[PDB]
């Protein structure tokens, strides 16, 4: 499970960073996406991409 | 039989922080929900071996709610038993009352409604809201209204926290305690009030902490709570149910504001110095130092107690220690009621939380008592109350917001008709 | 003399509060199995027992299978000290047990049978804690806690 | 738990003062970057008597530096132990008195006094329980008297349910510094005698004759006198710094040693005093300390103390001792110079052990008589006082300055029947 | 409590407080001749007051390792040899006999002076010391990043009246107290432990050392 | 048969510190308060392996009291006993007794209420002070007021120090004395007299100590107290309880002033040497260099005798012993009492202490006695009384605190009637 | 105390006007180009000093 400090639960209205660039996805797993982000993500183009 | 309790406010869920803290390690629940029959009562078992609280937190405020969801307590309470809105009261009773508490509430007894659903022995309610805010006497006099029509029959335990007499936070307290007492009345059948100088004495006077918070405040308010409530939890030799309160502590409809004491409050190194007996620890429950509401319990006369006890407890010394609590002068009860003694004695010692400013006793006795020197609580708070008024001060922000100037004289003349109950019925 | 005079009854017996305060929630908890089909009805069962290191108390819960015969209750043996002899009793004064004469954690040997008034509880497990604390005050061997 | 705020004024007190701290610093142990760097914890227990911890370790003194030139409050900071003091306690003036007490008490303290009550009611309201004031500063000097004299007055109307205790150096023939002395000293005397509790008489003349003749030092500068002071003055205050078997504090001294309320000038001495030489030559035991102690060449004041009788008298010991052999020597001096005690006080002396003694040694003591040949420093002072006066000579910068001639004819009109009343009950 | 750690305790106390002990005992030997008897020798120490500090133990051990019998049947104890060292501590006597030996200004061996600035003790076990300077780094990095500060809230427990007082420590529960509810971080009892074994005073082994714990748990500057 | 001991002052609770390091060791307890039935009149068992004393020590300036907190035996005591004030009386009789007095008092015997009731058989108080101090005689006289007027009939025992004729240590004393004891005259009832320079002489003599400081008066003033009381915690072959004290030495309601005396005070080489036996401590016991008071008894007669042995004593011989003394010609009776001994028989032998200075004796004797040479000493304090008065010197910092001129003028004549008491019981 | 009592800023602090005087209107100018087409939009620019 994902239980560590820094997953947060989905009844929560503070501030993540990078939660408006995401979609058809569950909060948990949206959480997931910006951390370690899939190479189809857009989190993942803004960061690890050569220019 | 289980119980479900309501928390609202600021403060209502603060306590609520505190007083869950003590049952997930009193029953030995880890703080993410499970372990490594008696919690049957708060925790309902689901699923594979998760216990979840029977409590749900809302407040208006989105700020001390998601911090739960940030604390150490995340995996215990349930994604939606925190319920939060957008913004909040902001001490005006009257715009927690109606502006927003009418968009929030129906969302939130419906989520009771459901939390009835899972319980079968429903035992009643009780609540925890800060009468001097703007969410506890707004969405709790809201609430406490809509419940009482969905329920009716049930009791209710009522633990506010009253603007202390001079201590104080904030400016326009007097205008939301009385417009929320207008409501505590007609629906709310025992009420425990609590202070907060009355218990930054204590947390001075026997624990000797020099400087206290409100930690410190609501760890041992999470103690009267367990305190009245163990009876239903664990067995004893002579038990009293939460309905009790209901039957040996209101003598009449209106009549029914209690004062609470804990003992014995002792920090750990003053512990094993003194010898814990039966014969002071009930009489630490009686000096007016040992309160945690300010009011002098002498002024008045007692109309009717009751003493929960815990732990290591013979019935035969309880009864020699009371006994002798008749033949004291220095209190006097009212020819209305000669016997007026609830004896509750439990097997369960007090549980304390690692790292508290409390040490491991053998036993420990809770007092919630009725009697009539409340009756100067609602006096003192009367009185700074038409100051405010015949200036008309603050009130703007409440017709401004949608009430009106009624409910300002009418509820003056509520408890004006309470003083003279509390003077009558104490001749 | 004391006793009549007004004193502590906890203070009278003594030696109480040192136990509780270094075993405050010290539980061992073992798995037993009564077998009882032997009996002209009814079958085997498992239950739990609960030796409470504060009082030297031992406390027999019952659990209970989905869609048993069996009504549900929760406990099944009060926590009271096991006597683990047979005592003459007196019509007055129910029987006080001293600790020499009930059981005592060094009893359970994983593998013994217990006498619990009559009934002959077979032991078979351990939680961890208790296999633990075992190796840790009465050097058992690793062997004997499987 | 109990307090003392130390206040010190002109340059003969802020000198002396800032000998009196680097002292006690070192008793407790504290380098001049106000750090503790001592060994023993008892160094500890009682420093709010003399400190505040400021932030992390960081101690500092309670004290009010005070004058009216900028000089002195640069040299006070030059050496060291100088870094230590809080800088919003250096409250100073700006133009000079002039060794005019007019000046200082009618014409600065008029514009200065006001923001030095300021911050003595902050730092004497920001502790608990104040058992009194320390005031350093001298009696010939223009800030020194009249500015501090003022700065009292102002404070037994506002603390008159607490001691007071002012150390002040008093103005002798033979140490003559400025002309105006006589002036200065009465003026300033009239008003010791109604505000402060009690002050010890201090000179310059008789710190010299002990520097001469026990210290052997060849060449005194101002370092050591001052350094001989700070020690006094550091050792009336060990009963609140430090367990002791027979405690005495402040108080418990005042109500021993002043029979009447008008006869509070204490001389005072110190022991052991020994040159470096003889030092490794001579005997340290109690009766050694009490024949130097007694030994009128060992007061400070410039007053023969075998001309006059002692009214009482009082020792404060300090370190390890059998208070039988403390006791019983008290006794014997009493019997033997049996002429210089006063006839109807029985028993006119006090002794105190307490159990650290100063730093280095393994025993001292300190003495503090009340005795009845003070009065002789007042005679000097109130002819020479009468002798200018008598011509108006150097008048006329006090008349110009809001004295009338009243003033001075009242002044040592008290001063005279001061000096009477001590022959009297001799 | 062994010879060597009763004799540097006892070295310890008369340093920091100056104590003449010599007075009380040249009087119960008129004669100058040392070999002071066993009951002067003990009373003697309880004039000069040591006999709070030390325990009855080790003052016992003491007259032990320097009784000796003068006779087969008479024993005493020579206080000579013993003032011997108890003027080794402060100084060197008779260094006109050798003027090339060096002296120190104080003793080394029996003085902290950094007890309050630093803990000097080390655990024996590395992977105990390992996991205590593990925890004190967690430890300060929060207190660094939410700017709590430590040593004000530990004045409250140490000046009250009400408890066992010692400067500069508070006992255990109170620690544990002030640990946990007045400061918002959270710590388990292993930690705890280990927290109070580095701390721990080795005169009272119930006092912990709460200025050196502010002050390796965030220094001043 | 439990007994209570306070100790005010410097001086009080000093001894103090000597007689529970003396207890600690009659009975096994080790200072932390855990042993490895006699302790029962000294020592509430309470909790398990523990022990806290029956005793509060309480000042007015903190260096003496927190002294203790951090001393050896921080752990035996419990700290809400040992009270302390924060500014010291100052030897200024009058500012211990209505002005800071007004204050620690109330805090004082509320405490002491809550251990007579911990307490079952309470026999009497014995409270301890030097009377010429500020503290310890100025509230030391006020807090027995209050004990008399609230239990009236327990038995009270005043441990004095008085001020000696030549060795003092203040110059306000016989203020001090005088005003001390015109209410110690009549509210205690068995008030024991001690000098701190008669004590002096015996450790010259007999301990040839030539250099003996506080620690050793205040340790050999334990051994009389641990004498006189160890009637109760071991049974004996001839019991004295507390109350036995109160009527066989008092011949009038005024006369209460005990000297008191003690035997062997022996070193531990002399104790080879020296015979011990009955019939030469028992002589040893009356000789007038072994009172711990300076006065000599030889220009009185004794009123009564009382005399506690302990060890081993075999009661033919103290009957034999007794008999000799009462032949001697040079100690004579008064007339109004032919039957002049309360002989007593215990037998724990005395307990030594490691480190102390006396030796293990076999058997010792404590005579406390009652004479009329008493009245010499009140003969003294009043001439150096009136010398000082007469100029009204120090008078202004009594009055100046608040009293006046009549305290004075109406206690000089008390210790008038007193001296004219004895002088006239001695007809 | 000079600064209460009126006293010019700049002579406080001093050694102020002698750099002025000597390197009155003395500017080295630099061309800096500050890469950053590292970033998620915009792209490198120069400058100058
Ligand atoms: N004892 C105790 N009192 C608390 C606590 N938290 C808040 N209070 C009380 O709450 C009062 C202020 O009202 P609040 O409850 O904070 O305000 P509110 O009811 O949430 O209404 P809004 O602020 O408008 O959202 C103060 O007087 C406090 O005494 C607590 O944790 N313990
Ligand atoms: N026997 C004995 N007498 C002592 C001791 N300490 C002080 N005294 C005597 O006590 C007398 C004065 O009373 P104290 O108790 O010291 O002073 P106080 O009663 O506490 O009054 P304050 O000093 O104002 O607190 C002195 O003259 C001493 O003779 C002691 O340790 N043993
Ligand atoms: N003991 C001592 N006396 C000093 C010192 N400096 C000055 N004096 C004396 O102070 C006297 C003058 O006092 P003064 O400082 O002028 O007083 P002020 O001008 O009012 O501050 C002179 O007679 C000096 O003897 C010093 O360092 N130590
Ligand atoms: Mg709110
Ligand atoms: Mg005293």
């Amino acid at each position: 499970p994902f239980t560590e400090p820094e997953w947060k639960i989905p009844g929560y209205t503070g501030y993540v960073q990078g939660l408006q660039e995401t979609y058809k996805k569950t909060p948990v797993m949206a959480q997931l996406e910006t951390k370690d982000p899939s190479p189809e993500s857009f989190i993942y183009t803004r960061t690890q991409t050569a220019p | 039989r289980e119980v479900i309790s309501i928390h609202i406010g600021q403060a209502g869920i603060q306590v609520g922080n505190a007083c869950w803290e003590l049952y997930c390690l009193e029953h030995g629940i880890q703080p993410d929900g499970q372990m490594p029959d008696a919690f049957n009562t708060f925790f309902s078992e689901t699923g594979a071996g998760k216990h979840v609280p029977r409590c749900i937190f809302l407040d208006l405020e989105p700020t001390v709610v998601d911090e739960v969801r940030t604390g150490t307590y995340r995996q215990l309470f349930h994604p939606e038993q925190l319920i939060s809105g957008k913004e909040d009261a902001a001490n005006n009773f009257a715009r927690g009352h109606y502006t927003i508490g009418k968009e929030i509430v129906d969302l939130a007894l419906d989520r009771i409604r459901k939390l009835a659903d899972n319980c079968t022995g429903l035992q009643g309610f009780l609540v925890f809201n800060a009468v001097g805010g703007g969410t506890g006497s707004g969405l709790g006099s809201l609430l406490l209204e809509r419940l009482s029509v969905d329920y009716g029959k049930k009791s209710k335990l009522g633990f506010t926290v009253y603007p202390s007499p001079q201590v104080s936070t904030a400016v326009v307290e007097p205008y939301n305690s009385v417009l929320s007492t207008h409501s505590l009345l007609e629906h709310t059948d025992v009420a425990v009030m609590l202070d907060n100088e009355a218990i930054y004495d204590i947390c001075r006077r026997s624990l000797d902490i020099e400087r206290p918070t409100y930690t410190n405040l609501n760890r041992l308010i999470a103690q009267v709570i367990s305190s009245l409530t163990a009876s239903l939890r664990f067995d004893g030799a002579l038990n009293v149910d939460i309905t009790e309160f209901q039957t040996n502590l209101v003598p009449y409809p209106r009549i029914h504001f209690m004062l609470s004491s804990y003992a014995p409050i002792i920090s750990a190194e003053k512990a094993y110095h003194e010898q814990l007996s039966v014969a002071e620890i009930t009489n630490a429950a009686f000096e007016p130092a040992s309160m945690m509401v300010k009011c002098d319990p002498r002024h008045g006369k007692y109309m009717a107690c009751c003493l929960m006890y815990r732990g290591d407890v013979v019935p035969k010394d309880v009864n020699a220690s009371v006994a002798t609590i008749k033949t004291k002068r220095t209190i006097q009860f009212v020819d209305w009621c000669p016997t007026g003694f609830k004896c509750g004695i439990n097997y369960q010692p007090p549980t304390v939380v690692p790292g508290g400013d409390l040490a491991k006793v053998q036993r420990a006795v809770c007092m919630i008592s009725n009697s009539t020197a409340i009756g100067e609580i609602f006096s003192r708070l009367d009185h700074k109350f038409d100051l405010m008024y015949a200036k008309r001060a603050f009130v703007h922000w409440y017709v401004g917001e949608g009430m009106e100037e009624g409910e300002f004289s009418e509820a003056r003349e509520d408890l004006a008709a309470l003083e003279k109950d509390f003077e009558e019925v104490g001749a | 003399v004391e006793a009549r005079l007004g004193k502590p009854s906890h203070l009278l017996d003594g030696d109480r509060l040192r136990q509780f305060l270094e075993n405050n929630k010290k539980v061992l908890r073992f798995w037993c199995v009564w077998d009882e089909r032997t009996t002209m009805y009814g079958d085997r069962r498992p239950y739990v027992l609960h030796y409470y290191l504060e009082d030297d108390s031992v406390e027999v819960l019952e659990i209970n299978e989905n869609n048993s015969g069996r009504d549900p209750f929760p406990v099944f043996l009060k926590r009271g000290p096991l006597p683990k002899v047979a005592v003459k009793t007196n019509t007055t004064l129910n029987p006080k047990f001293r600790k020499d004469q009930c059981y005592n954690a060094g009893d359970f040997r994983l593998g013994l049978f217990i006498n619990v008034l009559g009934r002959d509880f077979y032991l078979h497990d351990a939680d961890t804690f208790t296999k633990q604390w075992y190796k840790d005050n009465l050097g058992y061997t690793d062997e004997e806690m499987s | 738990m109990r307090e003392i705020v130390h206040i010190q004024g002109g340059q003969c007190g802020n000198q002396i003062g800032a000998k009196f701290w680097e002292v006690v610093s070192d008793e407790h142990g504290i380098d001049p970057t106000g750090t503790y760097h001592g060994d023993s914890d008892l160094q500890l227990e009682r420093i709010n008597v003399y400190f505040n911890e400021a932030t992390g370790g960081r101690y500092v003194p309670r004290a009010i530096l005070m004058d009216l030139e900028p000089g002195t409050m640069d040299s006070v900071r030059s050496g060291p132990y100088g870094q230590i003091f809080r800088p919003d306690n250096f409250v100073f003036g700006q133009t000079g008195a002039g060794n005019n007490w007019a000046k200082g008490h009618y014409t600065e303290g008029a514009e200065l006094i006001d923001s030095v009550l300021d911050v003595v009611r902050k730092e004497a309201e920001s502790c608990d329980c104040l058992q009194g004031f320390q005031v350093c500063h001298s009696l010939g000097g223009g800030t020194g008297s009249g500015m501090g004299t003022l700065l009292i007055s102002k404070i037994r109307e506002e603390y008159p349910d607490r001691m007071m205790l002012t150390f002040s150096v008093v103005p002798s023939p033979k140490v003559s510094d400025t002309v105006v002395e006589p002036y200065n000293a009465t003026l300033s005397v009239h008003q010791l005698v109604e505000n402060a509790d009690e002050c010890m008489v201090l000179d310059n003349e008789a710190l010299y004759d002990i520097c001469f003749r026990t210290l052997k030092l060849t060449t005194p500068t101002f370092g050591d006198l001052n350094h001989l002071i700070s020690a006094v003055m550091s050792g009336i205050t060990c009963c609140l710094r430090f367990p002791g078997q027979l405690n005495a504090d402040l108080r418990k001294l005042a109500v021993n040693l002043i029979p009447f309320p008008r006869l509070h000038f204490f001389m005072v001495g110190f022991t052991p005093l020994t040159s470096r030489g003889s030092q490794q030559y001579r005997a340290l035991t109690v009766p050694e300390l009490t024949q130097q102690m007694w030994d009128a060449k060992n007061m400070m004041c410039a007053a023969d103390p075998r001309h006059g009788r002692y009214l009482t008298a009082s020792a404060l010991f300090r370190g390890r001792m059998s208070t039988k052999e403390v006791d019983e020597q008290m006794l014997n001096v009493q019997n033997k110079n049996s002429s210089y005690f006063v006839e109807w006080i029985p028993n006119n002396v006090k002794s105190s052990v307490c159990d650290i003694p100063p730093k280095g040694l393994k025993m001292s003591a300190t003495f503090i008589g009340n005795s009845t040949a003070i009065q002789e420093m007042f005679k000097r002072v109130s002819e020479q006082f009468t002798a200018m006066f008598r011509r108006k000579a150097f008048l006329h910068w006090y008349t110009g300055e809001g004295m009338d001639e009243m003033e001075f004819t009242e002044a040592e009109s008290n001063m005279n029947d001061l000096v009477s009343e001590y022959q009297q009950y001799q | 409590v062994t010879l060597e750690s009763a004799m540097k305790r006892l070295k310890q106390h008369v340093y920091k407080q100056r104590v003449r002990v010599k007075d009380f005992i040249m009087d119960f030997d008129k004669l100058n001749s040392g070999y002071v008897f066993p009951n002067h020798f003990l009373s003697a120490l309880s004039m000069a007051g040591i006999d709070k500090y030390l325990s009855p133990k080790e003052l016992e051990v003491i007259c032990e390792t320097y009784k000796v019998q003068r006779d087969a049947t008479l024993v005493m104890v020579d206080h000579r040899t013993f003032l011997h060292e108890l003027e080794l501590v402060f100084t060197v006597p008779h260094l006109e006999k050798d003027p090339l030996v060096e002296v120190a200004t104080e003793p080394a061996d029996l003085l902290d002076k950094t007890r309050y600035l630093k803990s000097s003790r080390v655990l024996q076990p590395p992977e105990r010391e390992e996991a205590v300077q593990a925890v004190i780094c967690r430890l300060s990095d929060v207190c660094y990043k939410r700017g709590q500060p430590v040593k004000a809230f530990f004045d409250d427990a140490a000046r009250d009246d009400h408890s066992a007082k010692l400067f500069g420590h508070v006992t255990l529960p109170q620690f544990r107290q002030v640990l946990t509810t007045k400061l918002d971080w959270v710590v388990s009892d292993p930690e705890v432990s280990l927290l109070a074994a580095k701390f721990l005073h080795e005169d009272k082994p119930e006092f912990i050392n709460y200025i050196a714990f502010s002050c390796t748990v965030d220094p001043p500057e």
